[PDB]
């Protein structure tokens, strides 16, 4: 395998498609013939020699390990950089590209575990993608939200709700000051509370919000279903009652339901937000499995609008948000960008900060993602001492006081605490959630 | 204790089976949601009985459900109401 | 505890008390700083179905000073003192509107 | 966690669905608050308590866990067994019973790694499905 | 056939379906053969015996007779439960669980007369259906109603009012204070009255009295068509015109037609009042025929928010609301519950009391229905010495006086005469309707 | 009630819709005020004079008891002729015509019991009806089968067998000379043979049997279904295998199916059967129900080219094979006809008979349907001691010679038993079965 | 005989002479003796098509006196009068609401 597939002196093209692979060898098994086995069998490498081979062109559609280097302090572990052909993958297809990258080398056998890290998307293969429905400049112009992160919240509890109950605390958060309530991942259509239900109490409490405060709400709902045809019923009902926004899980539901909802998101004008449900499965352990980072610029390509990206390893965090709102993403191994990608004016993806914030993170938050991001708090606003309309008015009262201090030059690190302290004076609401919840 | 419900817990322990039982008051009842009662960990005839006149007594006015329990499969091989509030 | 008021709001710095000249201000060096260009907006409803507000005069594009944007705030205010007026930034780099506060309430 | 999640002498209904899974504990987290945690996590569980909580029944949409077993020649490697109620998922979907079960629980803290190992589909949960478009008999058959 | 399909010792499983039957043998035959043979009849039982049979897993598709018992205080008369595999019947669908169930055993020549007394539908097979569109609760919800019995009134007469005459009793019965009206069974698009011009005068009518009165109001209109493609033509224009709520007459109509227009409901939020006309061709006699709570449960499966359950046996009615109110349902014989029942958290259908009811009927039917129940009035509304309005007041206020007063703690029983007689003293709409109608 | 619905002297107009009502009164009411209720309780009848009713000509809809008569050899029973007007029904409905006329009068209290003999359609009304898709002259032109009844087949076991195994069941019962086979009753799709394979594995049984024979072959392919769009899926494909014929449950999937399938049955030249399962739910007391007459009626309205009509009281069953296969009916009480009925050229609709008959009978059934029936053997033609194709051939040769010796003047009823001994002296297939099964 | 008048109704007990204080502690008995959560609702208009109106506070859910929901309408009336206040309660084991009724109109 050595003498064909691993090619160290290849310098790959602008139009190749190149992956990162972090592996450990078996031991016996050199790291170069490990790595000219990963380009192998993620290509065309075979056990036997077939007469059928010499009816094509061989060299053509074979996928090259150019380079292989020591991840530093740490044994028996390896990166290797492979580049494909632009002429291995199908235009327009998220499924495609991972069936062929991720379809096979995993169970290698001569690899104890392997796990790809990083992939170079070639601006030839991003032209025939979609992208975002309308991603982040055109997503703030839709709901004249400028200058400052977007707050959002999820309902609890999980299950037991009954449609006009999950309004209510809807409608009650929202008139608090949120410019997004959400669905939870596992709401679908269970008997206790029908998705059609659901989807007609929370409409009528986005109008009574929004009729009230005079800002456009929102609220993601959950269309994610058991087939495409039961998916596309849900997306076209709410459109219907006139809803912004839905949302999808799509690692569960997979890339082929995903892609076709963000054409219809962009058929239709609404936003898509997206939900990572499963992702911990695939992304958590280092040494096995595909890293999120690549998983964010995949649906970057399929669609979506917004994406839960965690809420802060750090470095490796402020890189992967960079690679799904910027255009262009300079190489830094600090933050883990293995590759150099440009986007080629392919709008960004909204990061959405979630789970275990309260108010005291505020200024770290607005201090990491900025104003290009949403910030979700579930318990952090229906937890509040005086109920989900105050609750989140504490939230949206933490929030403008940072942006404000923030804009004004203060240190966000450093004066943090003093900012919120300062806001709680005149915020009944805000001093009774820094009363409760500790400071961090 | 009824002679009914002593044949039955009789029968499940010669069958090998352990005695489980569970609560619901009237509305929780409707809704079929149960709450499980203190566990009975014995075999022998006399203590499993005596625990059970103990558990009726604490949830008087409360439905009680008695399980026989299949300890390999972890499964309910037996339901029955032994209990209803009047 | 206490119960919400039921109260109109207008988007970003609305849950903050009004704007002092001072306030307003210390953001428009930030957009000088950012190089986002000013521009003062007015509107006799806020509604927020409605994109567009009227544009008062000019965007402030070669903007040094942020009193030269307090000076056509004030003007705006006289001229339309019934109105709410808004300041709204522009980053001409990425082609689209970064900023944009209440500043006035009739 | 354990006093409400961790039941050790639930005995499952025919109508639950039971998951398997093999967990490290983080070193310091003792087995059956682990235990405990994976079933609160994969079903309700939550860092603060909501007012909107108690307009509902809380144990009604609970997952419990109702037996934890040491791995045979394994050191601090458990299996955890969770019940989860009918009612949890919707009908027909494949897609639901993964986002309920596996949605969160793999990124949770405390726990080293997490991996299923089996998923016990209550026969009143399969009849919601179609299943095969023809099976094996009609396969042969055609 | 005793040996094989007589099994005392059977315990049924918790999948297998329950039917209860009442059966006279013909004199000479006894009671554990005619059990048998009902077991037999009902699942596979055949005078010969063919090759085919032998092709296949006899033994399995087998229904049981598990328990015979003599009938108390009638003489020639025998209970016999039956257990049947979950396998036998088609998921969803009603009418082949009936046609197999009800398809041959009633002509059997063994038998003198056979009466189905109930059956149980296991968890495994209820999940297979959609239930009630919206149920109980949803339906509360959706019409904001809350803490007492909904009342209704039937148009007379039954056939010859223009659609322009119709709308306005319609209107007039409305704005005096009841939540529905109703079509009569019968009223469907005769040459009097267009269905049509009915729909389209009777929104108008509804609009009328909804924006006088500040409730919502409703008016069962009747979809029952003599196609499916005319009832879905009918119940297609009902939502265009915005109309909360539809009738059916499942029985006449059918089953298939019935869940069609249930499905139909569900993904339209229309709610589906039943109407069980041609009922006592089937149920009325105690020997022979299907008795109502089969039928009822079959709706609850089928699907349904309302269904007529009649007015007040005592104990059978209390018996069979609760089996299609409640979600679990203890095996009670005095209230003829023949099984245990169990409905996994499908929703409820509303029963609906009706005719020859009036005023002073109101404080027994809060005792014996209670909140979650529709009270019709037919004649007790257009009766009024007054007319409509008033006459629709009169029951309105009579229905709070009750209500308030069994809150109160009030025996409705003892106390339900002077109640009334309360509250006459300030409604004289009221005062009126007591003087025409005597006292029961 | 008497004064005004009770008139002894109307004559009924040729537009009118008569029904023949058996009836008990309770102990104390007299026939004639009994017979009035029966009229007013099934057409406006109401226990209130309300307002609305003068805004209408109420005479004009009302239903008139013209005869009442004590039923020969029978106490406290009478029949009640009640005529009700052209106006009162939707046209083309069989759904609303029951509704009107059944809908409510079998649950009156002061009848014991009810029971309704017949109906007469006026030829007004029987014109707003599609009828049968065929009717029987246009059945035998489609399927080439001239002067003898058709033979059938049930294939047994009802279930169990897989959808290859039920094909080759019915190739070889098709091969040996029957006409149809037929699905039973309660197969529908279950999880043991999905529809769709059965379909598809009997359209190659018909394709194999025919080419074989060179005679059209057929198999009622039960289409019963859950929801009307179910249905009509399975209709669909059923003509896509180019199947001649399809069979439908009326009673359990009720009229309003039944009607849509017989109109898409009409557009596609389909043949529809009809199996008349629940039946004997309604129709086998003789004191309260509905006799199967009145339903047979309404099915050759509804639409039906074959009917279920049982195999043989005999003069009542001779009565409605009249009624069903005719064009004009005189009244005949003997034969249990009611009143004199016209079907103004609709077709006749071919009685189906069906039950525990075999060889020996084939002679009377010759005798008493005569040429247009089909008959049909379950186990007749499954249980020859040689499997089902000399089974079928057996039945066949049996059928041929006595329609032979019918022609040649020989009377099938003394001469019966010596015309299949003869033809068994030929025929060793028929010879078997005449040895299995014993003389009637 | 007599015309019925227009009137405005706000559903449950609406036809009734309006609940004095000591007939609203006895539906609050009922409520607590059913266990049902007393919540107090206050709302400008009255409008059929809305589903939503704005919550005072919080549910009561350890109520054990009626006079702590009757406290809670006391002081929704010093600050909303001009409102219409309703009393809703929710039976948390069917898990819907069962109580909505009007107490106070302006």
């Amino acid at each position: 395998y050595k003498l064909t597939y691993y090619t160290p002196d290849y310098t790959p093209k602008d139009t190749d498609l190149l992956a990162a692979f972090r592996f450990s060898p078996q031991p016996g098994v050199p790291a170069d013939e490990a790595g000219a086995a990963i380009a192998a069998e993620s290509s065309t490498g075979t056990w036997t020699t077939v007469w059928t081979d010499l009816l094509t062109d061989m060299d053509r559609y074979k996928g090259k390990c150019y380079h292989i280097e020591p991840v530093q302090g740490e044994e028996n572990s390896y990166f290797a950089f492979i580049a494909y052909p632009l002429d291995l993958f199908e235009e327009g297809s998220v499924t495609n590209i991972l069936t062929s990258i991720v379809g096979n080398v995993f169970g290698f056998k001569a690899i104890r575990s392997l796990r790809l890290e990083d992939i170079r998307f070639p601006v030839a293969l991003v032209k025939t993608f979609q992208g975002p429905p309308h991603g982040i400049q055109v997503e703030r112009d839709l709901l004249n939200k400028y200058g400052r992160p977007m707050l959002g919240c999820t309902i609890k509890p999980k299950l037991g709700l009954s449609a006009k109950n999950y309004g209510r605390a809807v409608y009650e958060c929202l008139r608090g000051g949120l410019d997004f309530t959400k669905d939870d991942e596992n709401i679908n259509s269970q008997p206790f509370q029908r998705w059609r239900d659901r989807f007609l109490f929370v409409a009528d409490a986005i109008h009574k919000s929004q009729a009230e405060t005079g800002e456009i709400k929102g609220h993601y709902l959950n269309v994610t279903a058991p087939t495409c045809e039961e998916m596309m019923k849900r997306a076209e009902f709410a459109k219907e009652l006139g809803m912004p926004i839905i949302m999808h899980d799509f690692l569960t539901a997979g890339f082929t339901a995903n892609t076709t909802l963000a054409k219809w998101c962009r058929d239709n004008g609404v936003l898509l937000h997206i939900h990572r449900a499963m992702h911990a499965v695939i992304d958590r352990q280092r040494n096995h499995g595909i890293h999120f980072r690549v998983l964010a610029k995949c649906l970057r390509l399929s669609g979506g609008d917004h994406l839960h990206s965690g809420t802060v390893d750090k470095a490796s965090t402020l890189g992967f948000v960079d690679l799904m709102r910027e255009d262009h993403i300079e190489a830094d191994r600090s933050r883990g960008v293995f590759f150099t990608q440009d986007w080629a004016s392919m709008p960004g993806v909204l990061p959405v900060a979630s789970g275990g914030i309260h108010v005291w993170h505020m200024p770290a938050l607005v201090e990491i993602f900025g104003d290009d991001s949403v910030l979700q708090f579930g318990g952090g606003t229906l937890g509040h001492p005086w109920g989900n309309a105050p609750g989140a008015t504490a939230n949206r009262v933490a929030l403008e006081a940072c942006v404000q201090a923030r804009n004004e030059g203060r240190d966000l690190y450093r004066e943090g605490g003093d900012i919120l302290r300062e806001a709680g004076k005149w915020s009944p609401e805000l001093a009774a959630a820094l009363d409760l919840w500790k400071e961090i | 204790l009824s002679s009914e419900v002593i044949t039955q817990v009789r029968s499940l322990l010669n069958q090998g089976y352990r005695i489980g039982t569970e609560h619901a008051d009237k509305r929780r009842f409707r809704t079929s949601s149960w709450q499980p009662c203190a566990p009975i960990q014995s075999t022998n005839e006399r203590q499993v009985l005596s625990e059970l006149e103990n558990c009726l007594s604490e949830h008087e006015g409360e439905y009680v459900r008695l399980l026989g329990i299949d300890t390999n499969t972890r499964s309910r091989v037996f339901e029955a109401l032994i209990q209803r509030p009047d | 505890m206490k119960t919400l008021p039921k109260e109109r709001r207008f988007e970003t710095f609305s849950y903050l008390p009004p704007l002092s000249d001072r306030q307003i201000a210390a953001q428009i060096e930030y957009m000088i700083e950012q190089g986002f260009h000013p521009l003062i907006e007015f509107n006799e409803h806020s509604n927020p179905e409605e994109f567009y507000w009227t544009m008062w005069k000019l965007p402030l594009f070669d903007c040094k000073s942020p009193q030269q944007v307090l000076d056509e705030v004030r003007e705006c205010r006289s001229e339309y003192g019934d109105c709410y007026i808004r300041v709204a930034g522009f980053d001409n780099i990425k082609q689209c509107q970064t900023v944009s506060f209440i500043v006035h309430r009739p």
